[PDB]
DNA sequence: CTTGACAAAAGTGTTAAATTGTGCTATACT
DNA sequence: GCACAATTTAACACTTTTGTCAAG
């Protein structure tokens, strides 16, 4: 198996917390009307009902 | 001077004069009054616990209850240093023990921002002064600057020990949060004794409503 | 209260700029400041009990 | 209290009249030239005789017994010089006392203008050096201004001194300050950037943007460079910062440990190190060895084909094929037993 | 307005201060994008 | 409660150390000085007086 | 694997406690059954 | 490998602490602002406390347990487990000896009871304020000879080692009715408005005419 | 298991670019 | 705040080792 430079950094919902998804709000920096912390490309925000 | 002719008949500091062609002597006694931890170290290093023992013994049998009491409460500590077999001069430290890195961690968290213990900054702001001083004691600087610079050493060192037992505790600039020193970790409710020894979080456990 | 006590910290940042530089050419546009006030309010609206 | 202390100790000495000042610099430089004339006599170094003067002035054996565990031998390289310069005619002798008093006056000068230095460092608070600590680093910047001064220039020592006070102070704040270490130019360049930020935020009234702030900075500056150095700007975070609305909580304990193996990880690496052993047993004797010689399972170090071939006596070509058939031979047993099909992350 | 003490020259020139959070309809501000509230305080009144 | 009280009185103040190496007013435990005097009586030396 | 749990040794909070005391110029020595030196840090701080 | 039934506690001495330390932390720096590696002498420096990574020297020439404990000839780091950084301490060599605030400000104050001083006086003494006598060398203060353990101040100290001197102000244009280097008496006039307060040798200071 | 032929990878040496460490200026100002 | 020596780094020309292929 090829050892890829990149590894999985993903975000999996914690235990006991489960449901559906009623929201998608992703704000990447350099976008209009959004200022992001220095050293941060983008940020993703999901809602769970 | 004068190849064995004029000779001062009194103690004192001698003063050379190129203009008035005179060796004038100013009345004074060469005394060693040294002020500081160095002097205290001298005394403590010259002390005879044995002498003071056999002396305080005779001192304690004095009829007056007061003197007898102070003599007791003195020979107490003396005897401690006797039976223990420890020298009091060690109480004046020349080499400050530095605590290991993982004991005073500095590590980055999510987002990238860093973090560090207060004892790090303490152990740093110490070396700064103890260094500048070492440069001054070399390059020939006036006693005022030395006595003051050396003062901030005795206080900084103590700040890394018990911070707050003297004056307003040193805090990171801009914040009122006192720096935690060596003694700050031990004593106290949440200290390394009560929270990390006589009780601790465990493995294989959990909880819920009843 | 926090606005005024925070504004006095600006008043001092005023009295240190005028007393030096070029006392002839000056405008409050160079004599005022944001942070002594801005941070003063931002502090209250968060950390206070 | 050390604070009032220093102030009162410097308040124990008068300053200087213009006369006293000019005279100070005069005698000081007369001593500094006196030593220079002594170097041409007994044939010694410029600084040798110089320091040895302090060895009889600045104190007794206390000056050479603690400049560190090593500075320069006191009874050897000095005492011989304290007597080597001792036998000289009346012509050369005076130039010694001029060195003692000349170098002496220096101290007077420093002590005098000390009431200046302290009042200088006074407007620099906030650097992260509380007064005395800040003032001290400035006092040494007086010692530089002194020995390099020139009375001949008919300039009040104040002007020359002040600049060397600000130099030293601005040097310490870039060499200490923040918990982490920051090379000097970069520390300054930060200050330059913030200096611009608070400026055009003042003119335009609204805070700038990473692009325009860099625009007003100069050539080569872009929207990224400013944010780039801005990341490095911010310092660490106190691990003692209380989290939550309580008084019993900290920020330190909220940090895990990755620098140490977890029990599940020890058991994991154990299962791999075991299952691989038994899975190794099912191979040809030569290839079973050669296999763990190419993966560094033996001495921990990896052995190239050139070494393996020299180990058995074959070529670097044979070993190569040996590995090919090896791994692929365990392939068959693994595609079955499925014991090691795991550990795939 | 910045005015000279001697020159008698007047210089006004409006400037900027900062950003002051505004209260919503319900009565709770928004700090750092979070909905917070300012609870009332109580202490003895000034005087003799 | 009794246990606690017992721990409350378990220290005595020395009066006339006697032939012991103790000192006047050198406060120590109960059992300690007890065993001290115990041996001292056997060694022929004079015991130590004390106040609970 | 089923074997009964071994016998633990250093709580490790205590080791840190001891080193923290060492930073105070406090010599903390562990003994055994007869007034004898016991190394609680295996080959670590020995120098 | 041996039972642990007893735990002692003593006073560490400087020469002992020197034995503890694996190095003297010189540079009061944490880490590089870029490489995030411990600074050359930094308080986290691997070269003394230990490797940040298991069985790897800094430069990375010895990367495996094959070489264990062997000190690197390039970086200078001992190849071993990265856990050693929790138990390997440092030390800082002080130019001027200092005391431990514990014994100083402690309720009975050990160093205070030994030396037979008071917490109030030993306070200024150790903190570089008032001098303390050591071997008076036949000295005297206000008629009563000073002895060891006594506490002096700046004035009296210099007054006994540098002698006593009295400055007299002269308003411009006025002259001294006394010759330079001539012996004056208390109460005697040196100028029309200048009155000598001590017997001794007066001296001109910055003459305005010749 | 074995040669010879090769390209990719890992060395080894000298440079151009950059990054960092330093001394310093002069109306006066204590 | 700046001219600049000091030292580090990325830059790159190029040599040698090491994985590798078609054929014995
Ligand atoms: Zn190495």
């Amino acid at each position: 198996e090829k050892a890829r430079d990149v590894k999985d950094t993903s975000l999996r919902v914690p235990p006991g917390e489960g449901g559906i998804v009623v929201g998608r709000l992703r704000l990447r920096r350099g976008d209009p009307g959004v200022e992001l912390k220095p050293g941060v490309r983008e940020v993703v925000r999901v809602f769970v009902a | 001077a004068d190849g064995g002719k004029v000779k001062s008949e009194i103690y004192g500091r001698v003063e050379v004069d190129l203009v008035r062609n005179v060796v004038r002597v100013v009345e004074s006694y060469d005394i060693d009054a040294r002020m500081g931890a160095e002097a205290i170290q001298e005394l403590l290093k010259e002390l005879d616990l044995e002498k003071l023992e056999r002396e305080l013994l005779e001192e304690m049998k004095h009829p007056s209850r007061a003197r007898r009491a102070k003599a007791r409460k003195r020979l107490e500590v003396v005897r401690a240093f006797l039976d223990s077999g420890n020298r009091p001069e060690w109480m004046i430290l020349e080499a400050v023990p530095v605590l290991p890195p993982d004991l005073r961690p500095m590590v980055q968290v999510d987002g990238g921002r860093f973090a560090t213990s207060d004892l790090n900054d303490l152990y740093r702001r110490l070396i700064n002064r103890n260094n500048r001083l070492k440069k001054l004691l070399a390059q020939g600087a006036p006693e005022i600057i030395i006595r003051n610079e050396k003062r901030m050493l005795q206080e900084a060192v103590d700040a890394v020990i018990d911070n707050g037992r003297r004056g307003s505790p040193v805090t990171n600039p801009g914040s009122e949060r006192p720096l935690r020193s060596l003694t700050d970790i031990l004593s106290g409710k949440q200290g390394r004794f009560r929270q990390n020894l006589l009780g601790k979080r465990v493995d294989y456990s959990g909880r819920s409503v009843i | 209260d926090q606005f005024r006590v925070g504004l006095a910290r600006l008043a001092r940042g005023v009295r240190e700029r005028m007393v030096m530089g070029s006392p002839d050419t000056l405008t409050p546009a160079k004599l005022v400041n944001s942070r002594p006030l801005e941070a003063a309010l931002r502090e209250f609206f968060s950390r206070s009990q | 209290d050390p604070v009032r202390q220093y102030l009162h100790e410097i308040g124990q000495v008068p300053l200087l009249t213009l006369e006293e000042e000019i005279d100070l610099a005069r005698k000081v430089e007369e001593g500094m030239e006196a030593i220079k004339k002594l170097s041409e006599a007994t044939g010694l170094d410029q600084e040798l005789i110089r320091e040895v003067v302090r060895a009889k002035i600045l104190g007794t054996a206390r000056i050479q017994k603690i400049p560190g565990l090593k500075e320069k031998p006191d009874p050897k390289t000095v005492e011989e010089v304290d007597g080597k310069l001792k036998s000289l005619p009346k012509e050369l002798k005076r130039y010694l006392h001029i060195a003692r008093e000349g170098e002496a006056a220096r101290q007077h000068l420093i002590e005098a203008n000390l009431r200046l230095v302290v009042s200088i460092a006074k407007k620099y608070t906030g650097r992260g050096l509380s007064f005395l600590d800040l003032i001290q680093e400035g006092n040494q910047g007086l010692i530089r201004a002194v020995e390099k001064f020139e009375y001949k220039r008919r300039f009040k020592f104040s002007t020359y001194a002040t600049w060397w006070i600000r130099q030293a102070i601005n040097r310490a704040i870039a060499d200490q300050a923040r918990t982490i270490r920051i090379p000097v130019h970069m520390v300054e360049t930060i200050n330059k950037l913030s200096r611009t930020a608070r400026q055009l935020q003042q003119e335009l009234g609204r805070e700038p943007s990473y692009e325009e702030i860099a625009e007003a900075m100069g050539p080569g500056w872009d929207a990224k460079r400013v944010e780039e150095t801005l990341k490095i700007a911010q310092e660490p975070v106190s691990l003692e910062t209380p989290i939550g609305d309580e008084k019993d909580s900290f920020y330190g304990d909220f940090i895990p440990d990755e620098n140490l193996p977890s029990p599940v990880e020890a058991a994991a690496q154990s299962l791999l190190s075991e299952e691989l052993e038994k899975a190794l047993s099912k191979l040809s004797e030569r290839e079973a060895m050669v296999l763990k010689l190419r993966k560094g399972l033996i001495d921990g170090r990896e052995h190239t084909l050139e070494e393996v071939g020299a180990y058995f006596g074959v070529t670097r070509e044979r070993i190569r094929q040996i590995e090919n058939k090896a791994l692929r031979k365990l392939k068959y047993h693994e595609s079955r037993t499925r014991k090691l099909r795991d550990f795939l992350e | 307005q910045l005015i000279h003490k001697d020159t008698g020259l007047i210089k006004e020139d409006e400037v900027f201060l900062g950003h002051l959070p505004l209260m919503t309809e319900d009565g709770s501000f928004i700090i750092n994008g979070a909905d917070r509230v300012i609870v009332s305080q109580i202490h003895r009144s000034p005087g003799v | 409660i009794e246990i606690v009280v017992r721990q409350m009185l378990k220290y005595v103040e020395v009066t006339d150390p006697g032939d012991s190496r103790l000192l006047e007013g050198q406060v120590l435990e109960k059992w300690d000085v007890e065993a001290l005097n115990e041996r001292l009586i056997a060694e022929g030396k004079v015991p130590v007086a004390w106040k609970p | 694997k089923g074997e009964d749990v071994p016998e633990p040794s250093v709580p490790e909070s205590f080791r840190v406690l001891v080193k923290e005391l060492q930073a105070l110029a406090l010599d903390v020595q562990t003994l055994d059954e007869k007034d004898n030196p016991v190394d609680i840090f295996e080959g670590l701080a020995s120098k | 490998k041996k039972e642990v039934r007893k735990v002692r506690i003593a006073l560490a001495s400087p020469e002992k602490i020197r034995s503890w330390s694996y190095g003297e932390v010189e540079k009061p720096e944490t880490i590089n602002y870029r490489t995030l590696k411990p600074e050359r002498d930094g308080l986290f420096d691997e070269r003394i406390f230990g490797p940040i990574k298991d069985y790897e020297c800094a430069c990375g020439k010895y990367k495996r347990q094959r070489f264990e404990g062997k000190v690197c000839e390039r970086c200078g780091v001992e190849v071993t487990r990265s856990i050693v950084r929790r138990y390997r301490m440092g030390h800082i060599e002080l130019a001027t000896p200092a005391a431990h605030i514990w014994f100083v400000k402690d309720v009975p104050s050990k160093i205070g009871t030994l030396l037979d001083l008071s917490a109030t006086e030993l306070e200024q003494v150790l903190y570089f304020n008032k001098y303390i006598v050591l071997d008076p060398k036949g000295a005297v203060l206000d008629g009563v000879p000073v002895e060891k353990r006594q506490l002096l101040t700046d004035e009296e100290y210099r007054e006994l080692r540098y002698g006593k001197q009295e400055t007299y102000p002269l308003p411009a244009g006025v002259d001294a009715l006394v010759k330079d280097g001539e012996e004056v008496v208390k109460g005697q006039e040196l100028a029309p408005g200048v009155v000598s307060r001590m017997d001794g040798v007066a001296l001109y200071r910055f003459p305005r005419r010749v």
